[PDB]
């Protein structure tokens, strides 16, 4: 059967500025089948209030989802996303970098 | 408007 | 400008864990406006853009009826596909359907689409003339012959050139204030030393709509693809999109490089250079 490994991007809605409210995003795309587990992390802890978009797909039939939560960046706080999918051997953690 | 066409394979 | 309407529907069987999940979403261009999820509480087609909310109760009744009936039809098509492919009742499978239509600036029909994929592979698709089918394998040729005999293409063409474009034209009118907009990219460039000998230039495009955009690097006015990186266009979460393109350059040669930005919201394409 055809399976596709997820692409993962973790980024903010606006260019991050310390002390200014923002949104932290994890965009997962290009995957198949549709089941996927996505967490957003703050300093290693799962963020609880996370919302996501409605399941949709691209022209090549691969799925995409956006996971998001409000946050106010600081110098010290670390953020990441953690993704699991049947194509992955173990969960994939991608760290947030405000320059990417 | 969603498609009104329902057909089986 | 021209516009598109698309619905994307996914059925996922889960033997042992209930009936298949069915979720459908509707888009005009890059803007989602409805959803239906068989696993959610409401069991209704639900609004997801402000301009669809002004549709009356009859709209939500009729759209809900169609998408609920289609979820049952694709439950049956999941069973039929199992039979055609000699698959067991044990595994989980996916049936995806896409359909919709395009209109020109004058609102007239341009194109229509109707196609299915099974377990992530093309199954059957209506061809561009809306009069015949492309079947991806021998199993789908059974369906193609069935649909030819029952003149399903003619039924599809009637919808795609009729009610489909009626809806797209209506939604463009009701959503005038937002769906006709072109938000141009807000652009800037960052610089990051990565060694004593190299630095990364990153050219950002933020806040743009629609999502279509091109970012390209040049050196001395010549296209540059090596030592570059380009992320896929991504949603910001507020209805706009983001992209960036980066190039690794010899330290001290930053001024040889330019980032070129094309987007429909731009009066002219941009040529950006590192400042400093
Ligand atoms: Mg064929
Ligand atoms: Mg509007």
């Amino acid at each position: 059967m055809i399976q596709r490994t997820p692409k993962i991007q973790v980024y903010s809605r606006h260019p991050a500025e310390n002390g200014k409210s923002n949104f932290l995003n994890c965009y997962v795309s290009g995957f198949h089948p549709s089941d996927i587990e996505v967490d957003l992390l703050k300093n290693g802890e799962r963020i609880e209030k996370v919302e996501h978009s409605d399941l949709s797909f691209s022209k090549d039939w691969s799925f995409y989802l956006l996971y998001y939560t409000e946050f106010t960046p600081t110098e010290k706080d670390e953020y990441a996303c953690r993704v699991n999918h049947v194509t992955l051997s173990q969960p994939k953690i991608v760290k947030w970098d405000r320059d990417m | 408007y969603f498609s009104p066409i329902r057909v089986t394979f | 400008g021209s516009h598109s309407m698309r619905y994307f529907s996914t059925s996922v069987s889960r033997p042992g864990r209930g009936e298949p999940r069915f979720i459908a979403v509707g888009y005009v261009d890059d803007t989602q406006f409805v959803r239906f999820d068989s696993d959610a509480a409401s069991q209704r087609m639900e609004p997801r853009a402000p301009w669809i909310e002004q549709e009356g109760p009859e709209y939500w009744d009729e759209e809900t009826g169609k998408v609920k009936a289609h979820s049952q039809t694709d439950r049956e098509n999941l069973r039929i596909a199992l039979r055609y492919y000699n698959q067991s009742e044990a595994g989980s499978h996916t049936l995806q359907m896409m359909f919709g239509c395009d209109v020109g600036s004058d609102g007239r029909f341009l194109r229509g689409y109707h196609q299915y994929a099974y377990d992530g592979k093309d199954y059957i698709a209506l061809k561009e003339d809306l009069r015949s089918w492309t079947a991806a394998d021998m199993a789908a040729q059974i369906t193609k012959r069935k649909w030819e005999a029952a003149h399903v293409a003619e039924q599809q063409r009637a919808y795609l050139e009729g009610t489909c474009v009626d809806g797209l034209r209506r939604y463009l009118e009701n959503g005038k204030e937002t769906l006709q907009r072109t938000d141009p990219p807000k652009t800037h460039m960052t610089h990051h030393p990565i060694s004593d000998h190299e630095a990364t230039l990153r050219c950002w495009a933020l806040g743009f709509y629609p999502a279509e955009i091109t970012l390209t690097w040049q050196r001395d006015g010549e296209d540059q693809t090596q030592d570059t990186e380009l992320v896929e266009t991504r949603p910001a979460g507020d209805g706009t999109f983001q992209k960036w393109a980066a190039v690794v350059v010899p330290s001290g040669e930053e001024q040889r490089y330019t980032c070129h930005v094309q987007h429909e919201g731009l009066p002219k394409p941009l040529t950006l250079r590192w400042e400093p």
